[PDB]
RNA sequence: AAACUGCGAAUGGCUCAUUAAAUCAGUUAUGGUUCCUUUGGUCGCUCGUACUUGGAUAACUGUGGUAAUUCUAGAGCUAAUACAUGCCGACGGGCGCUGACCCCCUUCGCGGGGGGGAUGCGUGCAUUUAUCAGUGGUGACUCUAGAUAACCUCGGGCCGAUCGCACGCCGGCGGCGACGACCCAUUCGAACGUCUGCCCUAUCAACUUUCGAUGGUAGUCGCCGUGCCUACCAUGGUGACCACGGGUGACGGGGAAUCAGGGUUCGAUUCCGGAGAGGGAGCCUGAGAAACGGCUACCACAUCCAAGGAAGGCAGCAGGCGCGCAAAUUA
RNA sequence: CUCUCGGCCGAAGCGUUUACUUUGAAAAAAUU
């Protein structure tokens, strides 16, 4: 190429976004933003894929301009801005709240939340850095600098902060004994308390997490976005909370609700 | 804004310093 | 004054160039005689020198100073009306005004 | 034009290989400052980015530093001397980085005798304006006098740079690198460089 | 001086060299401060560069490098040309038609630094991957030890 | 409507000629670099006409030239978030050197020990250089932050003479936005490196090295690492584990046919990466191109002509000729 | 398999180095 790409084939898409082989040629391209392009649920793909208000882009568009959606509490009229793990979006027209958080297959589920914890977002800190006039910063997963954050946040720790101001309101460590879910790789997902975090210098460290149902699961520290102290998160989880059904469970599963019901 | 900042930075990293220490002279003193 | 003129075949002059024929010359955006399509191009266009000579079609002269006496489709004519300025400085420029 | 790809050139085993695309724009190379001595001519280069490099094609002002009392004023470059890497840019008076130039030394002893009030490079006569007296003996106070007494209780440096002070002009170093900065900034030479460099430029004549 | 044996004047750019010092100090001791770190992944920092006299800006220890990205060995196979040797890392490759082997191998050119001396040809040395120093050079000697026959 | 200004036209589409450790794939690195945009931070942190600055130029009017073009010339106007120039304020001070004087204690006194200070100089974030000490970080910094001395480019670095909507409090105070913006982070990348991996050929056995071949030192250039280039040195570097040379009816992979298994053949072709726009070469503008639905030459072709001149690039969609055994509609 | 400092344990030297084997992480979709 001689410059940057505008355009994303739509079998080249990220497969967690869902999308058929026959609609067209080309998908979405998420903008760029405070996510990386194969980490996001664009807004177009939640607004017409997941959530069905609009049957075309077109419709999609009229819903953003009318100035309905917030994501984060900002209101975006970019249709394809790049929203990804953690976001708060906000429909205040029809009184709906959701988090970005994903199932225990790797897919952006549709959780809707109540209206205060719409209020709050946890964020995973990826740098801390002293700037000019001795003054600390941190940087977050979603490329969000807070000036000014508590000498004991460090990174891998998870801030949690509040949305309508953008401050540090309250934090949780990288500690073997919480409680995390994985947001990359194999594990994507699952959620379970972290025993053990093997360190290799000038590598990977290694994460090893045990699932609430006893199964054990190892990651990088990459993929480690710790949610709640100790063993309770501090936000709503999905329908299921990390546990990832092997396929004999889940046709299990299946057949015991077809037949309760029919 | 940048002096309310500065005003509660300040205050946060004084009681900081203090527990540190704190730890520092209990730790030390055996 | 001789504001130009062109040619037999209708090249235009250029000011810096002191000759009697035509020359070719890599204009660009700023430069008369060549206007740019796109920015940051510059063309190769013919265009005779500054000197005044037989070989030519129109002399483009401006009357620096009038005579005493009148041209008859030229000078007699009155002024015509034109915009007026649109800064208020150069409004009040025109009309020799305050700061109240 | 001037290309400083690595593809032009051999392989390790000897052997030429085929380039398999063109020249890039982001593989150019420009024409050399040869930065002289003159009133200052200084040309803007846009570059890679929409930067800016500052071309320095005549220079005679800088900045240079006595490092061993952490003191740099800005004094006028006067001439060079030598050059590590080609003495032909000696003969041509091109300012590169680590070139050897000889300075003005004006500030420099106008800063060490209103500093430590002693004289420095002068002559057995001694003779002075009466500037001069007052700078170097003023009358003072009984706390000044004391603190004016320790501090000439180390005021003394190298008889190489009380010899370069005699002579009238300093050796320095140009540590900025001139065609990339439009600065010629450096620091005076001292000690075991002096003595090399000094060794070095006798053993050119 | 065993130093000074180029056209410009090698130093080492951290270390300052004309501090203005007392005459007790001048007759105490003429040591230069040495400017020197670690290779920090287990490998120590030799007492050859510490408390030696040496210059070299590529050196590990004592230079302008860091070491990051892979760590190989290899044997040390010629050492002609100046602080650079010529290294050979011999291995099997795996042809899964026929189920074998073949044994290939690759010359690697890497700076050696002043800091290893006796260093033989045989004996097997570490080395670690630098920014590029030269056309050919990408990898840094970290470690030496000896052929295990020899004595 | 027009026109100036801003942005985009570097994406997409086509083709597979080149190209054999090259491309490409997997793996690592930028602690060795750039990055329009989005997103977040910063934007009275500088102690030194503003209740608003200056000159034009289009569009428009009017006169024209040439056979010819998305050719343009002269004259009369008139704008800006174009082009330029340039304040007020926050502003009271603080801090670091210089330092005329003044105060206290001891000493018989000299002498010693400790403070207050008028006056000048400098100051904030970027740039550049030198020096000192050791907030936060790494596996490791010559990292980040701090202090000092200064510098700060006239082809010049920030510190808003910009635009809309609702209007309200005690001439002064204000809420939403839009557009700009030095820097830092992020996003989208890109670009250079690491390790391993490719078909045939000895009827190619020695190659590279004056003309950079392999390494060192200093620099130049470059966005940056580097023989990238220059100067001086050393004589090195690769090879029967097949170098160097040549060929390929060779773009590489994901992949396809077969299938007990191993293999064998195919992959120009819709996804990913590369390369090219008749052949070469060189630029401009821009964050990004050595761009070809940009420009400038030469080479090969080739269009118009009043013979002076002017214009060109379907390996885009259709379509045509040619080639052929071989491939669709100017919707 | 062990020696030191810190709460039966954690850091450290490894034990000659391999080849071999296994595990864990990481590893576009489409196609299969």
């Amino acid at each position: 190429a001689r410059g940057p790409k505008k355009h994303l084939k739509r079998v080249a898409a990220p497969k967690h976004w869902m999308l058929d082989k026959l609609t067209g040629v080309f998908a979405p391209r998420p903008s760029t933003g405070p996510h990386k392009l194969r980490e996001c649920l664009p807004l177009i793909i939640f607004l017409r894929n997941r959530l069905k208000y609009a049957l075309t882009g077109d419709e999609v568009k009229k819903i953003c301009m009318q100035r309905f959606i917030k994501i984060d509490g900002k209101v975006r009229t970019d249709i394809t801005y790049p929203a990804g793990f953690m976001d708060v979006i906000s429909i205040d027209k029809t009184g709906e709240n959701f988090r970005l958080i994903y199932d225990t297959k790797g897919r952006f589920a549709v959780h809707r939340i109540t209206p205060e914890e719409a209020k709050y977002k946890l964020c995973k800190v990826r740098k801390i850095f002293v700037g000019t006039k001795g003054i600390p910063h941190l940087v977050t997963h979603d490329a969000r600098t807070i000036r000014y954050p508590d000498p004991l946040i460090k990174v891998n720790d998870t801030i949690q902060i509040d949305l309508e101001t953008g401050k540090i309101t309250d934090f949780i460590k990288f500690d073997t004994g919480n409680l995390c879910m994985v947001t990359g790789g194999a594990n994507l997902g699952r959620i379970g308390v972290i025993t053990n975090r093997e360190r290799h210098p000038g590598s990977f460290d290694v994460v090893h997490v045990k699932d609430a149902n006893g199964n054990s699961f190892a990651t990088r520290l990459s993929n480690i976005f710790v949610i709640g102290k100790g063993n309770k998160p501090w936000i709503s989880l999905p329908r299921g909370k990390g546990i990832r059904l092997t396929i004999a469970e889940e046709r299990d599963k299946r057949l015991a609700a077809k037949q309760s019901s029919g | 804004k940048n002096k309310e900042e500065a005003a509660e930075y300040a205050k946060l990293l004084a009681k900081r310093m203090k527990e540190a220490k704190e730890k520092r002279q209990e730790q030390i003193a055996k | 004054r001789i504001s130009g003129g062109n040619d037999k075949q209708g090249f235009p002059m250029k000011q810096g160039v002191l000759t009697h024929g035509r020359v070719r010359l890599l204009l660009s955006k700023g430069h008369s005689c060549y206007r740019p399509r796109r920015t940051g191009e510059r063309k190769r266009k013919s265009v005779r020198g500054c000197i005044v000579d037989a070989n030519l079609s129109v002399l483009n002269l401006v009357i620096v100073k009038k005579g005493e006496k009148d041209i008859p489709g030229l000078t007699d004519t009155t002024v015509p009306r034109r915009l007026g300025p649109k800064r208020a400085s150069r409004i009040r420029k025109l009309f020799n005004l305050s700061k109240e | 034009g001037i290309s400083r790809d690595n593809w032009h050139k051999r392989r390790k085993t000897g052997g030429k290989r085929k380039p398999y695309h063109k020249k890039r724009k982001y593989e150019l190379g420009r024409p050399a400052a040869n930065t002289k001595i003159g009133p200052r001519r200084i040309h803007t280069v846009r570059v890679r980015g929409g930067n800016k490099k500052y071309r320095a094609l005549r220079l005679d002002v800088g900045n240079f530093s006595w490092g061993s009392e952490c003191c740099t004023r800005k004094t006028r470059i006067i001439d060079v001397v030598y050059n590590a890497s080609n003495n032909e840019l000696v003969r041509t008076k091109t300012l590169v980085k680590n070139c050897i130039v000889l300075i003005d030394s004006t500030p420099y002893r106008q800063w060490y005798e209103s500093h430590y009030a002693l004289p420095l490079g002068r002559k057995k006569g001694a003779k002075l304006t009466p500037e001069e007296e007052e700078i170097l003996n003023k009358k003072r106070s009984k706390k000044i006098q004391k603190k004016y007494d320790e501090r000439k209780k180390n005021a003394k440096i190298s008889s190489l740079l009380e010899e370069q002070f005699q002579q009238g002009k300093l050796l320095a170093c140009i540590a900025s690198r001139p065609g990339q900065c439009g600065r010629a900034d450096g620091y005076v030479l001292e000690g075991k460089e002096l003595e090399f460099y000094l060794r070095k430029i006798k053993a050119r004549k | 001086a065993d130093i000074q044996t180029e056209r410009a004047y090698q130093k080492q750019p951290t270390i300052f060299q004309n501090k203005k010092r007392v005459l007790l100090g001048e007759t105490g001791k003429e040591k230069l401060p040495r400017y020197y770190k670690n290779i920090g992944l287990g490998f120590k920092t030799p007492k050859e560069a510490i408390e030696g006299t040496y210059i070299d800006k590529k050196c590990p220890f004592t230079g302008n490098v860091s070491i990051r990205g892979r760590i190989l060995s290899g044997v040390v196979t010629k050492m002609k040309m100046q602080r650079t040797i010529v290294i050979r890392r011999d291995y099997l490759h795996y042809i899964r038609k026929y189920n074998r082997f073949e044994k290939r191998h690759k010359n690697m050119s890497v700076h050696l630094s002043p800091c290893f001396r006796d260093v033989q040809i045989g004996d097997i040395v570490t080395v670690g991957e630098c920014r590029p120093l030269s056309k050919t050079v990408r990898f840094n000697v970290l470690k030496v030890t000896k052929a295990a026959g020899t004595k």
